[PDB]
RNA sequence: UUGACCUCGGAUCAGGUAGGAGGACCCGCUGAACUUAAGCAUAUCAAUAAGCGGAGGAAAAGAAACCAACAGGGAUUGCCCUAGUAACGGCGAGUGAAGCGGCAACAGCUCAAAUUUGAAAGCUGGCUUCGGCCCGCGUUGUAAUUUGGAGAGGAUGCUUU
RNA sequence: AAGCUCCUUCGACGAGUCGAGUAGUUUGGGAAUGCUGCUCAAAAUGGGAGGUAAAUUUCUUCUAAAGCUAAAUACCGGCCA
């Protein structure tokens, strides 16, 4: 078939002649992403999916990114 | 449009505005020139004519107005270029000493001398200067000629078209003392 | 006079009472501050330039070394106790340099100036 | 800070001051 | 006070010495590679008046970029790129400024300051570590530098009503309809 | 100078230092003129060329039919 | 023409037997130096420390 | 919106942000003006009692009956 | 307009239409020694001494530009002539 | 054939280059240069006026802060850098200059011996920025002066200004205002030869 | 002294390096 | 023979740094056409959309090579009027500011051009017993001093920490 | 270490940058409104802008080609309310 499997985005949108992902252009290192589809910005925009690190940020900024451990803990 | 109709003058860039007048002088000394005809602008609004003889010799200050140059498309003459024209003068010219002045000036500007190798053999344009308010009016036209019923000349507009109104003449090239004033020159 | 795309710049000032207490609040800040001292700073009177204008006066941006001189304050120590300074205006008549030095001796009798430390 | 900042602040600091009503 | 004649011998660029220094350095950055570190100024004067320091963390990097035009005429200027380029293959430095030591008929020679924002000789120094905030990432991308402000226009007067403060934001600030509530 | 330096010097320069001023059509056309050959359009050769010219457009016809 | 000239010696042929400068010397030029006895002030701090 | 709608599907917590601002609204401190400031009234009131002046300015509008702060 | 009492003005600093500093003229005079001229200086050159005043003029401000512009590099290089001429 | 590396061969070929390029004066001048006697003898009264070395400073130092813990003449020592040395002849303090003959942007010292001739500073140029370092105990000096020797050392210092003006100035007396460089050898001159036979006949414009 | 022998060298260098970069279009050949 | 200097290289060398995402607002580059009017063309949409590069909590601008013609103003930014005015356009379709003035907010500074020359007085490392030591950078210039409505140097007498 | 005062002593201020010519683009803005490319290429009682018929280009006002800077201003995005 004329598309593949891409390794980045998932999609079977790596074409298999060009090498180049269709979807997200995976050799390039910027992700494919155009102005005038503001629906495919949506779909893969950051809140999409697991938001792993940056779901920890805002607890570790409420209380000033403080280090060290409790007076009296064990 | 006037340097076209001057096959003896050359034209010059830019003047500065901060240098003086007499050195007007030396740059015409510079080219074997003995008359100047400067034009000098105020604002970017406003027109300013002086006619000179360089070493020493008169010089007349005017207000230019209501110009309207060639390539506008309602005049439908045209003449050689550098061509003798016929000067046309007034009454007024002859009888107000200070219009001598200008009229000999004006001689010499547009005078394009007889034998001069840059102008054209045969003659088919009028210069006219006339003096109807406090100013002096310049037409150029073409003399058209047509064959007479059983030749007469019919003159049609081609060139520049302005209006002079003098302020000052001073004797000495750019200086000198004041021999007339307008004490009339409303300016803008 | 709608030839361009309007619809995509327009301001509303829905937040005009908001801003109004913001810029309330943000003043008594600066007081919370500065505790005694003004939220403000003393500045000269001007003439307008225009011919239109030249019979009003209105405040300056700060006050002439000549004016700061004669009224008997040093040039480094007028910001510090709440004057402005403008190095660029020059007096050039006597009347604008006795109406600032004026203005200045009636902020020096009105001024609580304390100790440093 | 610069030095020369330094100097400035030393021996002209901001003051405490009131004006009377 | 060497400083001082340097600035009048770089006035005259024409002249028989400077004529032939230039002649034959022209040739050796032709040799050298497109953009090259030059481990020294060749115009130590200009370089001390844009902001140059012997310290450790100021680089300099010397650059050639083809001249002519793409008739359009590139709005900014060939001095834009060079700075550009430059701040491209050295991403970790700052771009300060950069000046003119050699034109050429193919192309335009020009070296550029760099001061390195993550030395500690810069972050302790004042006059300098203004660059190590943040808010100076890529000054020639974004039209900051000596050359982008003469492109962009900012200059006070009545002939820069339309560019100081910003062209476009001067556009969008004259274009925007204002309602307010008691109209 | 030129006269006592380098191959290696001076080609460097000639590709490099073309002084660049504008040429005109006039200019240009006489330059053509002047190193055209003396049998660069016979009539033979003109001959075939129009033959060939002929037969582009009657074979580009035939594959619109 | 001659493509390479002489150098006509036109300015540094006239000598001039003064200093360009009428700026008056500092006194610290005929003093000790300031600097080094703060330098050596410092190490007798140090050296009444330990 | 999707990391809204992300955060209103998740299990973790909201983070409320306390009022925290950057410059405070009354003196503090051991002084007079400090020992003296009431919260509940506004600059030019404050002033007023104080027998000071709030604004060396031109007044910018009507003030209060009894208001002596503004110059 | 109105009768105010003008009053005198202390010079500005910003002034630069005073006597200029004489160290800037040495360092110039010292630098064109030893630079030389340009090519262009030098067809000015041999027009000055050739006695063609007019055509140096003419040459000057078709390079330079402006007549000012020309007078004062006329006038330099004249300078030198006389200079040169008293040094030999 | 072999093939050179890069950096060798750009380095190469500037030695040519400054051969055969006929150099304008302000750099013809710095090609002469004082022979191995007068340099020998010039070191040996500036070896005697070294700056202290930054070891030697601090023990100095350190004698004078134990001594105060439980008055000097001034000391004499060679000047050096560019902006001071400079202001050293515009004041016509320096009794003595030596320029090097190696720095790297030419333009840094060309002015140096007209400006020193203008003053009326004896001068001479020295093979070496970086002999002229380790007088200063720095890698490179662009030049060095001397402005005030020990009275021991005041007859030693004269009899050098008149050797170096002597020996150094009057030979270069005509050479500075020359034109320098035209060493074609015989590979060159072959080449212009072949160069004029190829317009001999007719030129190609 | 006068650099006969090193310049010989430059030189031969550079009609190797213009032979072989115009010997790579086997037109010129 | 040895040793400096210059220039250019190697190293999984010691320590660092950049890329990607986000892009509502912000700084630049590049860049249309539908549409509107007019014999035609310029114009209009628009110095916009699409495309590319670069930041922040704001960004940008900014302390006059300014405005003015005044009895003068005095960095930048924004609101109100100026004003549909000037000015440019078959003075068509149309386009279209700015000074003054009321107000919100206010804050001023750093270098290059000088010789510390009676003393590179300056700084990056890395070894520490944290007392201090050495390696270097640098005189082709790192400290202190000065930045033109200024300044320096001397003298003098108060004041300041 | 620092502020001032006085003076029979000094007082350095940014170049392929202004500018002239030309091409493209842009602005309400051929004193080119600004920018860019190319050719040429400066000055020091200098340079830029403006006022002015007022009799010569007098007068007024600034100091370009190096740099930093909070606040009032924008916000469909981020943490919340
Ligand atoms: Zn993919």
């Amino acid at each position: 078939k004329t598309h593949g499997l891409c390794r980045r985005c998932g999609r079977r949108s790596l074409h298999n002649q060009k090498k180049v992902c269709a979807s997200c252009g995976y050799p390039a290192a910027k992700t494919r992403k155009y102005n005038w589809s503001e629906k495919a910005k949506r779909r893969k925009v950051t809140g999409t999916g697991r938001m792993r690190y940056l779901s920890t940020v805002p607890r570790r900024f409420k209380n000033g990114f403080r280090t060290g451990v409790p007076k009296g803990a064990r | 449009d006037l340097a076209s109709m001057l096959p003896h003058g050359r034209k010059d860039a830019k003047f500065d505005t901060k240098s003086r007048l007499y050195e007007l002088c030396e740059l015409a000394e510079l080219y074997n020139c003995n008359n100047v005809l400067f034009f000098e602008a105020r604002k970017g609004k406003d027109l300013y004519m002086w006619f000179s003889k360089v070493p020493n010799g008169p010089t007349v200050k005017f207000y230019a107005q209501n110009l309207h140059t060639m390539e506008e498309l309602h005049f439908q003459g045209n003449c050689l270029k550098g061509s003798r024209p016929i000067l046309s003068f007034d009454a007024a010219f002859e009888q107000e000493p200070y219009l001598k002045v200008i009229k000999e000036l004006f001689l010499h500007t547009f005078g394009v001398p007889q034998g001069h190798k840059k102008s054209k053999p045969f003659i088919d344009h009028v210069l006219s200067f006339s003096v109807a308010d406090g100013k002096i009016w310049v037409r150029n036209y073409e003399i058209r000629e047509v064959e007479k019923v059983k030749t007469d000349i019919n003159l049609i507009e081609i060139g520049p078209r302005f209006v002079l109104t003098p302020i000052i003449i001073q004797e000495g090239s750019f200086g000198g003392p004041i021999l007339y004033e307008n004490k009339r020159f409303i300016s803008p | 006079h709608f030839r361009k795309h309007w619809q995509r710049r327009v301001r509303c000032h829905f937040d005009q009472p908001g801003k109004k207490v913001t810029r309330r609040l943000a003043r008594r800040a600066k007081a919370a501050a500065l505790a005694p001292r003004p939220v403000d700073k003393l500045r000269p009177i001007v003439r307008c330039p225009t011919v239109k204008y030249n019979r009003r006066t209105r405040l300056g941006r700060g006050f002439t070394l000549e004016e700061l001189k004669a009224a008997g304050i040093p040039r480094l120590l007028a910001p510090t106790i709440g004057i402005a300074v403008d190095h660029r205006r020059k007096n050039l008549s006597e009347e604008s340099l006795a109406a600032n030095v004026q203005r200045l001796k009636d902020y020096k009798a009105r001024l609580i100036l304390f100790p440093r430390k | 800070v610069l030095e020369k900042t330094k100097k400035r602040l030393t021996h002209f600091p901001q003051r405490k001051y009131a004006v009377k009503a | 006070g060497a400083l001082k004649y340097l600035e009048e011998l770089s006035k005259k660029k024409q002249s028989d010495v400077v004529r032939f220094l230039l002649r034959v350095r022209c040739w050796e950055y032709r040799q050298l590679n497109v953009i090259h570190r030059a481990s020294r100024p060749s115009r130590p004067d200009k370089a001390r008046r844009l902001g140059y320091k012997a310290k450790q963390g100021y680089v300099i990097y010397r650059v050639r970029v083809r001249r002519g035009g793409r008739q359009l005429k590139y709005q900014r200027s060939l001095r834009a790129t060079a700075e550009e380029r430059v701040g491209r293959r050295c991403s970790n430095l700052r771009v300060l400024n950069s000046y003119w030591v050699n034109q050429d008929s193919t192309y335009k020679y020009y070296e550029v300051i760099l001061v390195d924002p993550n030395h500690k000789a810069i972050r302790r120094d004042p006059r300098i570590n203004w660059i190590c905030n943040p808010v100076h990432k890529h000054r020639e991308c974004r039209g900051l530098t000596s050359t982008g402000k003469k492109s962009r226009g900012l200059n006070k007067g009545h002939r820069f009503n339309k560019t100081r403060a910003g062209r476009r934001k001067t556009w969008k600030r004259h274009n925007t309809l204002s309602l307010w509530r008691y109209r | 100078q030129k006269e006592g330096l380098p191959d290696w010097f001076l080609e460097d320069e000639a590709k490099h230092d073309k002084p660049i001023k504008p040429i005109t059509k006039e200019a240009a056309q006489a330059i053509k003129e002047k190193l055209r050959a003396l049998n660069a359009r016979p009539i033979k050769k003109v001959a075939e060329a129009r033959a060939r010219r002929k037969l582009r457009q009657a074979k580009k016809l035939e594959k619109l039919k | 023409e001659d493509p390479y000239p002489d150098t006509v010696e036109w300015f540094t042929s006239v000598e001039e037997k003064m200093p360009l400068s009428a700026a008056p010397e500092p006194k610290r030029r005929f003093i000790p130096s300031k600097n080094e006895a703060k330098q050596i002030m410092k190490l007798v701090r140090a050296i009444r420390e330990g | 919106r999707e990391l809204q709608k992300r955060k209103r599907r998740s299990s973790r917590p909201t983070i409320r942000m306390p009022n925290r601002r950057k410059k405070a609204l009354n003196p503090a401190g051991n002084n007079i003006i400090a020992k003296s400031w009431n919260k509940k009234e506004t600059l030019s009131q404050n002033y007023t009692r104080f027998g000071l002046v709030a604004k060396l300015g031109k007044a910018t509008g009507g003030t209060a009956p009894g208001n002596k702060a503004l110059l | 307009g109105h009768k105010t009492t003008r009053r005198v003005l202390k010079e500005r600093p910003s002034r630069r239409k005073g006597a200029q500093s004489k160290r800037t003229q040495f360092v110039r005079s010292l630098i064109r020694e030893v630079a030389g001229l340009a090519p262009y200086e030098r067809r000015v050159i041999e027009l000055l001494r050739n006695g063609k005043d007019k055509r140096a003029r003419k040459f000057s401000k078709k390079k330079l530009g402006t007549f000012g512009r020309a007078k004062r590099k006329c006038e330099e290089l004249q300078r030198i002539i006389a200079e040169s001429r008293r040094a030999h | 054939m072999v093939k050179w590396p890069e950096y060798i061969r750009l380095q190469r070929q500037k030695k040519i280059l400054r051969m055969r390029l006929k150099v304008p004066p302000a750099i013809a001048q710095f090609q002469y240069t004082l022979d191995k006697n007068l340099a020998a003898q010039a070191f040996k009264l500036l070896n005697k006026y070294r700056p202290e070395t930054k070891q030697e400073k601090k023990e100095r130092l350190l004698r004078e802060a134990t001594a105060i813990k439980e008055v000097s003449k001034k000391p004499y020592t060679v000047k050096y850098g560019l902006n001071h040395v400079v202001g050293l002849i515009e004041n016509k303090k320096a009794s003595l200059v030596l320029i090097a003959n190696d720095v790297d942007p030419i333009e840094l010292v060309v002015f140096l011996p007209a400006l020193c001739r203008k003053m009326g500073i004896p001068y001479a140029i020295i093979k070496g920025k970086a002999r002229l370092g380790t007088l200063v105990h720095k890698k490179t000096a662009a030049v060095v002066a001397i402005t005030e020797v020990r009275s021991e050392d005041k007859n030693e210092l004269a009899k050098l200004i008149s050797a170096v003006k002597e020996g150094y100035l009057e030979k270069v007396e005509d050479t500075r205002k020359r034109w320098g460089g035209g060493i074609m050898g015989f590979k060159a001159q072959k080449r212009e030869e072949k160069r004029k036979k190829s317009l001999e006949t007719a030129i190609k414009v | 002294e006068d650099g006969d022998q090193l310049e010989r060298e430059l030189d031969a260098m550079y009609e190797h390096y213009k032979e072989r970069k115009a010997s790579q279009d086997a037109k010129y050949r």
